[PDB]
């Protein structure tokens, strides 16, 4: 029932500093602790790891002379103390214990996750999407199904959710992963594949949310008309 | 000076 | 520190049937590796540790097996769980994971639906214009997506995105997206995405006039 939480991540500009915490359950403990990241649609990067009694300490090349990690066992608190921020190092940051051997043949492994926090390190500043309305037309009709959706443009940081009349509709629902432009800000699209029947009968609301600018929009997506 | 035995053994 | 590269990149089966996965290390790992597995929204999960040991909880029907520098993960008959993205980790010289490899359902050709979208006037007033082209319930995933104004192609101007493999269907969906100034969308007239796929008897065009309704 041990439990690993990270916190301190968010938006940081680059060259500057943030501060993550990773406390496990309780009390010292006698296991080392790792920093592992990963990039959005990338692989697992080991970041950093440090023993029990903090006696030995690695870094992997990408962060090595700018981020430190250490630990308090009073405390069962892990550090990853992030100086001179890339853009690179946007990621979400795991803290794990990773333990196992077979000394003996004794098996013994330990391997708890954290959830993670994210980390965003870039110029840009926070501002809600701009919703468009991808209308069906006859360019978005194919023998009885219609397609509609939303262009959720230029917004920052992450994430957003996307809902249709309010989570009634889930079928044929396709929310896209988040793209990043060269302005350093994130567009998706979300679409729906409906019967083009109900275009005239059903009305299509799709529900933006954007936490962090506190961003609440509701859009209609109509047929075009002329 | 990575040794495995320090990062991995049972408490 | 020490290099894992994973073969496949991508391995495409059926349930019921069976994975090989390799992971071969630049240099000598000894017996110091594991595996990983990792779906979409979740910290990664232990399999494998020390090369052939299962963590508690972990089905018989995954075996792990190697030495120094090769090593192979088995899943002897897959389950619709077992696809997703797997890692080899090595704890030799500090830790490295593997760049991964994802496990997906083979499934039948299945042709794209195409449907291009002109940019929303609401959009257009703004002051930018994006044009969507949606391929919808395809498979494979493998997909030429080309954009055609005026029959002049394009490049540079066009972004891609893919959605995960559908849980019932097993198929993806992809979105390429025109973005242009809103100036240079109001010279030209006409708009296509050519789409080219494994399914399709041939190259499909979805094209559309601005100003048309
Ligand atoms: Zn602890
Ligand atoms: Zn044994
Ligand atoms: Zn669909
Ligand atoms: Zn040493
Ligand atoms: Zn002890
Ligand atoms: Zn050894
Ligand atoms: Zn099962
Ligand atoms: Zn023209």
């Amino acid at each position: 029932e041990e439990q690993l939480v990270e916190s301190g991540g968010g938006l940081v500009q680059p060259g500057r500093s943030l501060r993550l915490s990773c406390v496990g359950s309780g009390l010292f403990e006698e296991h080392a602790m790792h920093w592992v990241r990963q990039a959005p649609g990338r692989g697992l990067e080991w970041v950093s790891g440090i023993s029990w009694n903090s006696g030995s300490v690695g870094y992997a090349d990408s962060v090595k002379g700018r981020f430190t990690t250490s630990r308090d066992n009073a405390k069962d608190i892990l550090f990853l103390e992030m100086n001179t921020l890339r853009s690179e190092d946007t990621a979400l940051y795991f803290c794990a214990i990773m333990v196992a051997t077979t000394k003996n043949d004794f098996h013994y492994y330990k391997d708890v996750w954290g959830k993670g926090t994210t980390v965003t390190v870039s110029s840009a500043s926070t501002k809600g999407p701009s919703v468009f309305p991808l209308a069906p037309s006859s360019k978005s009709t194919s023998g009885g199904t219609a397609a509609l959706g939303c262009l959720v443009k230029d917004y920052f940081p992450e994430p957003v959710t996307v809902s249709w009349n309010s989570g009634a509709l889930t079928s044929g629902v396709h929310t896209f992963p988040a793209v990043l432009q060269s302005s350093g800000l994130y567009s998706l699209s979300s679409v729906v594949t409906v019967p083009s029947s109900s275009l005239g009968t059903q009305t299509y609301i799709c529900n933006v949310n954007h936490k962090p600018s506190n961003t609440k929009v509701d859009k209609k997506v109509e047929p075009k008309s002329c | 000076d990575f040794h495995f035995e320090v990062f991995n053994f049972v408490p | 520190q020490i290099v894992l590269t994973q073969s496949p990149a991508t391995l495409s089966l059926s349930p019921g049937e069976r994975a090989t996965l390799s992971c071969r290390a630049s240099q000598s790992v000894s017996n110091h590796l594991a595996w990983y597995q990792q779906k979409p929204g979740q910290a990664p999960r232990l399999l494998i540790y020390e090369t052939s040991n299962r963590a508690t909880g972990i089905p018989p029907r995954f075996s792990g097996s190697g030495s120094g520098t090769d090593f192979t993960l088995t899943i002897s008959s897959l389950e619709p769980e077992d696809f997703a993205v797997y890692y080899c980790q090595q704890r030799n010289n500090w830790y490295t994971f593997g760049q991964g490899t994802k496990l997906e359902i083979k499934r039948t050709v299945a042709a794209p639906s195409v449907f291009i979208f002109p940019p929303s006037d609401e959009q257009l007033k703004s002051g930018t214009a994006s044009v969507v082209c949606l391929l919808n319930n395809f498979y494979p995933r493998e997909a030429k997506v080309q954009w055609k104004v005026d029959n002049a192609l394009q490049s540079g101007n066009s972004q891609e995105s893919v959605t995960e493999q559908d849980s019932k269907d097993s198929t993806y969906s992809l979105s390429s997206t025109l973005t242009l100034s809103k100036a240079d969308y109001e010279k030209h007239k006409v708009y296509a995405c050519e789409v080219t796929h494994q399914g399709l008897s041939s190259p499909v065009t979805k094209s559309f006039n601005r100003g048309e309704c």
